[PDB]
């Protein structure tokens, strides 16, 4: 009789048109067939359907009606070039989305409905738009980065579906690396979350990607910061404040959990050993100060006015000196995160051997106890009694001398005892005592 | 030439330059249709390679060189008389033909679209010019159609050029297209051009061809045919009653029409003058009907409002009387036997004139007529028959 | 949740049923054409559509070749009807022979072979799913070594002047990949640390093995039965403007293949024991090494002088001496 | 700046009060004669409480003006109308629209 | 109006203005479209729908109008989130069933119990004395009852009309007779206004015998140009995921 089953009726009706006329439309054939094929596949209807199933108890169906319209509204957001009002809605939605409770209970739902890869995609056509010039609508790209990387932090499988995204990230690596109060919020961030405390995705990092940022990082110690001297910064051969980031992101690739990935280490230290542009102009080898000349010379910066500011708390003022003194701080914290672990040293592995003497030939001894040696400035309160404190992030920062310590610690060994006291007398019982004198109420 | 040299002294390859132009559309031209796929295929190919190669060799900047010199002259007798003559009977082609190789060289290549983006500021500046209106209009639909870029660039003065074209060259569907292409690029829509072109086009009512609703309108009216002239035996006065026993005010969303009046007949033809017999109008649309809707005195289309007590839109039980003095040209109402502060005076007496009504739904109205057709429910003014 | 998504890939995943001949059958039939009203020649059946739709696709000028559902599905569902897959007489023998020819006739007639040149070319070397399932629906189409195919795809080589059939087989065998000894000890640290990672399979190391047997069986088959003429087709394009020396580039290949296998001996040089998985990735490249082997075989059987000289002053004997000194020690 | 022609008379002693609904069908026009918005066309009854700042205040005080059941002409002066930025995409700067109003119910 | 038959100028400038309509309130600009209703309102587009003797590319161009308008964003929100199904787990969910009854035959698709969760429906009346601004979220409201039974009478009408081979379509061709009324008859489909009874009148329409309820023939076999079977593709395409839908609920349900 009749074929009383839809799916008989489609494969019946799809044959009888195609053998009834030549179909000139392709469209019109293309569509016949596809119908024709999922009438023929009905089981992979399930297979591609039941991925995108996700079932919900009754409590939470208000919250998942709301965070339903919001990721609507993002996506609509898509169809539309970005422009100012568009910006209110985005920041809106994603707003909502993260206060949603379900967006924190439901994980598998947030990557089931692929949003992670739709606020990809508004990225990647926003950064797009106007390339070369900065970015466009940078607060925007800001709330995007934002809401990726704390969708990176909720789980380790939104972590990975993040991973997976990684070339086109450090293809847009260098977006808004150089303005502050920008910084938390750049592709580059994202990608460091991406692989941030996880050894199965530090191990599945690619040597080409630590190749692309190394290379970045080289860019950056080569040449100077076009933006910065156009808003009137004093022009020096290298990038210092986007070396920080290019620095911290290979931080997080080689250090995971407390120890250090071998394999990324050993080839990162290779890479920057084949480019040695980017440890900068102090430890360029050729006419190199020296890493304590460099931060004694920042120190005079940073307290200068006229090269630590443009002069026609950071986006409004980068600090020159500060920045030098952060990058070169980043760049021996990695070198010593990157020295190989000391149960490996003491077994004689022959690679870690070359790997600590590689470092330790890399930074002298005694440029480290001349940095640790540098004092700090004391606040002070006036005669008025109100505390004077200069702005710590403007000056010699405590961070710093805290990689000098763990490089130190790492490439060396602290393994002599006249070495132990020695740097205890020049830099770590000087600042522990000024610790003590401020231990006072109001400087504490 | 522009540094005023003798025009004979100076060569201007004049006929070879259209010839090449000619030779360039013909190496450029897109492929047919009706060809077969894998030739079509293969000439695509080979026009977008000569496209680029072309863009490469940097051939878009010396047509826009040619056009912009071109353009210095205002108009093609300026041209002919700052050169030759046949450089001016070649002035309009030979600009034409510029822009036709444009269009080609442009037209289907997403980079050469893309090269142009600094350009689109000013191709329109020289869109209002009619020599070269034609041309732009197909350069900026192409490039608006390929580049996205072109959208970016596009502002709110380019808009309202493209928009004043429709204004001062009248319609022409094509500024249409090119308003579309603005509005959507590949999928992807622009809110401030859609926004700039509605706030800029629809407001005005006066570009873009207008649609209503609106009611048919049907005129009854008795067979007698009275009129005015010189020896001639006609009564020049006369009156008759209407009396509306049913009327809806909203059958419809528009409201309803009744009006009661005089109409004339122009020459001595039974044909009501200056009306067409079907559409909305009804008495008192024409300079050839006059007419009374309750409010207004209706007249050539035209509306006053005429006082009278209780004035009132005419609803159920309202009986409505009608004069005409033929001897003073004068035709006064009143309405429920009290007379309405108002008169058509000195109109034309040419014609026959005639009593009607217009109504378009829902209108239960009855004629009163005298004698034995009608009873008058208010006495006739004296003298009126 | 945690049952739909472990009932959906235990029990319809590993659902099969087995439409694909009927299907093509189906398609394949010229329904009541007399009764229809064509008045000349005859109206192209459905199967001629599709794969004619899927030709002019491929035809038509991109800058990339998009990734196709409608062609991933329709690709294998020919493939899996050239297909169909104690001792056999020689009745069984030659009706199965018989069977396969018609079944692959059924699609070379209506220009399969073209389109699965169409899209290797229109490929301009990617690898991809796309060339994946053109070269496995190549190699259905020419399993046995269809004559009439070889020379439907060599006279439409040729009157073609395709060059980019070309190219893109060599971009492809670049694309190709072999053992990678360090991904191998990154996962085997990540094993050795004991997190098994969200793609449980972790086969980094030999990316595609499947693609790398098919697109050289593919090759193998064009030349299969002593098809001296399309061996030296593929040696030297004669009518192209410029050529690609296929011979070359599969010796280029053998001989990475070969140094990756190499290494990974070595790497298991000190090792007692082999693991599984360096037992499995033995297995695949020893398989990728056969068919390549394979491969060259066909191409300087039927005295083809012209490979013949071209391999002997190729850098094939390195290879060679390299595979001699794996068998030496691996014995 | 509202004047009031009186189409159909009302009952004249109920008119709108302090925070009460006014539901009407009014069919805005220009001078011109075009039409812009008729609640009619939608067939919805226009609904909304007087001295509650909801609506163009040249509407409110003709609605204040009119009474229940009675049908007037609104002529409202662009100041208390759209003022001269207009209504953006629908009223013209500049413009001053009539509407013809009815006071269908009170509450 | 409809003496533009006659008038090819004034026809085309017309027709590329609706257009220019459509596109200025495409892709979901609920200002503009409340804009637009001013300029093109419900009873024109009604009457638009309606008449028979419109020409056929101002009849093509005011179905179009009409979807962009009313009903364009909201059938764009449900055909994005088709693919995905977040079914609550109430009792109603528990209540579905693969079959409708013991014996295994296919109900009627579309027809049934579906608990998905879903975007909600919308719109805001537009009214151009209020100086509220909030109006213009959502898109204009439309008579969406008057427009589905206007829908499925033309349509009915209109299978009894092309089965004749009728010298003059609506319209003037075939084309201009069905694509555009398939066209709005498949947004209330993916809108999902139709349910039940009205559904199981229009499944009848597009084919008789096979969803005969538990003689003439439907569109599928009436003979159609290509562009209408393009959107009967579409439509065969919703019904077939209605039932993928309904497979995925009942799945969910027996779990």
């Amino acid at each position: 009789k009749k074929s009383s089953t839809l799916q008989q009726l489609i494969s019946e009706t799809m044959v009888r048109w195609a053998q009834e006329s030549v179909i000139e439309d392709p469209e019109l054939v293309r569509a016949m067939f596809v119908l024709l094929h999922r009438q023929y596949d009905g089981i992979g209807g399930l297979v591609r359907a039941l991925p995108k199933t996700y079932t919900i108890n009754g409590v939470s169906v208000e919250d998942t009606i709301n965070l339903l319209a919001s990721l609507g509204q993002i996506r609509s957001l898509l169809s539309v070039r970005m422009g100012k009002e568009e910006e209110k809605l985005m920041i809106r939605g994603l707003g909502d989305i993260m206060n949603n409770k379900v967006f924190y209970q439901h994980p598998n739902l947030m990557r089931a409905l692929g949003m992670h890869e739709t606020v990809m995609e508004v990225m990647v056509n926003v950064l797009g738009g106007g390339e070369s010039k900065e970015i466009t609508f940078p607060k925007m790209v800001a709330n995007c980065c934002r809401f990726l990387c704390y969708f990176c932090r909720i789980s380790r499988q939104n972590q990975k579906a993040m991973f997976d995204h990684l070339s086109y990230l450090l293809e847009n690596s260098s977006v808004g690396l150089a303005s502050p109060a920008m910084r938390g919020s750049t592709p580059l961030d994202v990608a460091a979350a991406s692989v941030m405390d996880n050894n199965e995705l530090a191990l599945a990092l690619r040597e080409p990607d630590l190749e692309k940022v190394v290379r970045y990082l080289a860019g950056c110690g080569l040449q100077s910061c076009q933006m910065l001297v156009s808003k009137g910064y004093p022009d020096i051969g290298w990038n210092p404040v986007e070396g920080e980031r290019y620095l911290d992101f290979l931080r997080f690739a080689v250090f995971c959990n407390g120890e250090s990935v071998e394999e990324n280490a050993n080839v990162v230290v290779r890479l920057l050993i084949r480019r040695p542009e980017c440890f900068g102009p102090a430890l360029r080898g050729e006419g190199g100060n020296g890493l304590l000349a460099a931060m004694e010379e920042a120190i005079k910066i940073a307290e200068d006015p006229s090269r630590d500011g443009p002069s026609p708390e950071e986006d409004d003022t980068i600090h020159m000196g500060n920045a030098i003194m952060t990058f070169y701080s980043a760049l021996i914290d990695l070198l010593g995160r990157c020295a190989p672990e000391m149960h490996l040293i003491h077994a004689g592995k022959g690679e870690a051997i070359r790997i600590r003497s590689i470092l330790r030939s890399l930074i002298p001894l005694g440029d480290l106890v001349g940095v640790i040696s540098i004092a700090f400035q004391m606040p002070t309160i006036a005669k008025d009694g109100n505390v004077v404190e200069p702005d710590m992030s403007a000056g010699f920062c405590p961070d710093h001398k805290a990689a000098m310590v763990l490089f130190l610690d790492r490439v060396y060994g602290i393994e002599v005892q006249d070495f132990l006291l020695h740097l205890l007398e020049v830099g770590f019982l000087p600042d522990l005592r000024a610790a003590a004198s401020l231990d006072t109420a109001a400087l504490s | 030439l522009s540094k005023k040299a003798k025009a004979s002294t100076v060569d201007l390859p004049i006929e070879s330059v259209s010839l090449s132009l000619q030779d360039l559309i013909g190496y450029f031209h897109p492929p047919d249709e009706h060809l077969e796929h894998e030739d079509k295929q293969n000439r695509l190919r080979a026009l977008k390679n000569r496209q680029n190669l072309f863009q490469e060799e940097g051939m878009i900047n010396l047509v826009l060189e040619c056009i912009d010199r071109l353009h210095v002259y205002s108009s093609a007798a300026h041209f002919a008389d700052v050169a030759g003559r046949e450089a001016g009977e070649s002035w309009k082609s030979i600009l034409n033909s510029l822009y036709e190789l444009l269009a080609a060289l442009i037209r289907g290549n997403r980079k050469n679209c893309a090269q142009f983006s600094g350009s689109l500021d000013w191709l329109i500046s020289r869109l209002e010019r009619l020599e070269a209106s034609s041309g732009i209009l197909e350069v900026l639909h192409c490039v608006l159609v390929e580049s996205p870029e072109a959208l970016n660039i596009i502002k709110e003065g380019h808009i309202k050029s493209i928009i004043s074209l429709l204004d001062k060259h009248g319609r022409n569907h094509k500024v249409l297209d090119v308003l579309c292409s603005l509005c959507v690029c590949h999928g992807v829509a622009v809110r401030s051009n859609q926004h700039l072109i509605c706030d800029n086009l629809l407001p005005g009512r006066d570009l873009l061809l207008q649609t209503r609703l609106v009611n048919h309108v049907s005129s009854m009216r008795p067979n007698i045919f009275l009129g005015v002239s010189e020896g001639s035996a006609q009564y020049k006065k006369w009156y008759y009653e209407l009396m509306v026993d049913h009327t809806e005010p909203f059958v419809t969303a528009e409201a309803t029409h009744l009006r009661v009046g005089w109409a004339s007949t122009e020459g001595y033809s039974p044909y009501p003058g200056g009306g067409e017999e079907w559409g909305g109008n009804g008495v008192g649309d024409d300079l050839f009907s006059y007419g009374f809707d309750g409010l207004h005195l209706w007249s050539g289309c035209i509306a006053r409002t005429v006082s009278s007590p209780n004035q009132h839109l005419l609803r159920t039980d309202d009986v409505i009387s009608c004069c005409l003095d033929l001897s003073a040209p004068s035709i006064s109402f009143r309405i429920n036997g009290q007379p309405v502060q108002g008169m058509f005076e000195n109109f034309n007496i040419d014609g026959l004139f005639f009593p009607v009504v217009s109504f378009s739904a829902g209108i239960k109205v009855r004629f009163l007529l005298g004698g034995r057709h009608g009873e008058f429910k208010f006495l006739p003014p004296p003298g009126y028959a | 949740n945690l049952f739909l998504q472990g009932y959906e890939k235990s029990w319809i995943e590993t659902e099969e049923h087995y439409f694909e001949d009927k299907l093509i059958e189906d398609l394949a039939k010229p329904g009541a054409e007399p009764p229809e009203e064509d008045e000349g020649t005859k109206r192209v059946d459905p199967l001629h559509q599709l794969i004619l739709l899927f030709s002019r696709t491929a035809l038509t000028e991109k800058c990339k070749l998009e990734e196709d559902f409608l062609y991933m599905a329709y690709a294998d569902i020919m493939a899996k009807s050239c297909h169909d897959e104690e001792v056999k007489s020689f009745e069984e023998k030659e009706m199965e022979k018989q069977k396969l020819l018609y079944q692959q006739a059924r699609l070379h007639d209506r220009g399969a072979a073209e389109m699965v040149l169409q899209t290797i070319s229109a490929s301009k070397g990617e690898t991809g799913p796309m060339v994946a399932a053109t070269l496995k629906l190549g190699i259905a189409i020419l399993n046995g070594g269809n004559s009439t195919v070889q020379q439907k795809m060599l006279d439409y080589l040729k009157e073609k002047k395709d060059v980019g059939f070309f190219q893109s087989l060599a971009g492809l065998m670049q694309s190709c990949s072999v053992l990678d000894l360090n991904a191998f000890e990154r996962q085997n640290k990540a094993e050795g640390l004991g997190m098994v990672t969200e793609e449980g399979s972790g086969e980094k190391v030999l990316q595609d093995d499947e693609f790398t047997c098919d697109l050289f069986r593919f090759l193998q088959l064009l030349c299969e039965g002593h098809n001296s003429d399309f061996q030296n087709y593929l040696r030297t394009q004669t009518g192209n403007n410029t050529t690609v020396n296929i011979i070359i580039s599969t010796v280029d290949y053998l001989l990475r293949v070969q140094e990756s296998i190499s290494d990974f001996y070595w790497y298991y040089s000190g090792k007692d024991v082999i693991d599984e998985q360096g037992q499995r990735n033995f297995s695949k490249a020893i398989q990728v090494a056969k068919q390549v082997f394979n491969t060259l075989t066909e191409y300087i059987q039927g005295p083809c002088t012209g490979n013949q000289q071209s391999l002997a002053h190729s850098r094939l004997w390195d290879a060679v001496v390299g595979f001699l000194h794996v068998f030496a020690h691996m014995q | 700046g509202v004047e009031i022609e009186t189409i159909s008379p009302g009952d004249g002693r109920t008119f709108p009060k302090k925070g009460q609904t006014c539901v009407v069908h009014y069919t805005g026009m220009l001078q011109n004669g075009k039409k812009f918005d008729s609640s009619r066309d939608r067939n919805k009854p226009f609904k909304f409480r007087i001295g509650k700042q909801e609506v163009i205040k040249g509407f409110e005080e003709g609605a204040a003006q009119m009474s229940l059941g009675q049908r007037a002409k609104l002529t409202c002066t662009p100041d208390v109308a759209y003022g001269a930025t207009g209504h953006p995409g629908v009223i013209p700067p500049n413009a001053t629209l009539i509407f013809d109003v009815e006071l269908l119910n009170l509450e | 109006i409809l003496e533009l038959t006659e008038q090819e100028e004034l026809l085309k400038f017309h027709y590329h203005t609706l257009r220019l309509y459509s596109a200025v309130c495409a892709l979901g600009n609920h200002r503009v479209a409340h804009a637009l209703c001013s300029h093109v309102d419900e009873p024109q587009l009604l009457y638009a729908i309606e008449n028979k003797y419109m020409p056929g590319l101002l009849r093509a161009g005011y179905y179009d109008l009409l979807i962009d308008i009313h009903l364009s964003s909201y059938a764009t929100a449900r055909l994005m989130m088709n693919n995905e199904y977040i079914v609550p787990m109430t009792e109603e969910t528990k209540s579905i069933t693969l079959f409708p009854d013991e014996n295994k035959k296919h109900g009627l698709p579309g027809i049934g119990l579906s608990t998905s969760l879903r975007p909600r429906m919308q719109f805001s009346s537009p009214s151009f004395v209020s100086i509220s601004n909030e109006c213009y979220q959502y898109s204009p409201e439309f008579p969406l009852d008057i427009l589905k039974s206007k829908t499925i009478q033309m349509l009915t009408e209109a299978v009894k009309e092309g089965s004749l081979h009728a010298r003059d379509p609506v319209g003037g061709t075939t084309e201009f007779l069905f694509v555009p009324l398939i066209k709005l008859f498949y947004t209330l489909l993916i809108m999902g206004i139709f349910h039940n009874e009205d559904l199981k009148h229009i499944l009848q329409l597009i084919e008789p015998s096979v969803f005969k309820e538990a003689p003439k023939e439907g569109l599928l076999q009436m003979k159609l140009p290509e562009p209408v079977k393009l959107q009967m593709c579409l439509l065969l395409q919703y019904l077939c995921d209605c039932q993928v839908r309904h497979r995925i609920e009942a799945i969910v349900a027996f779990s």
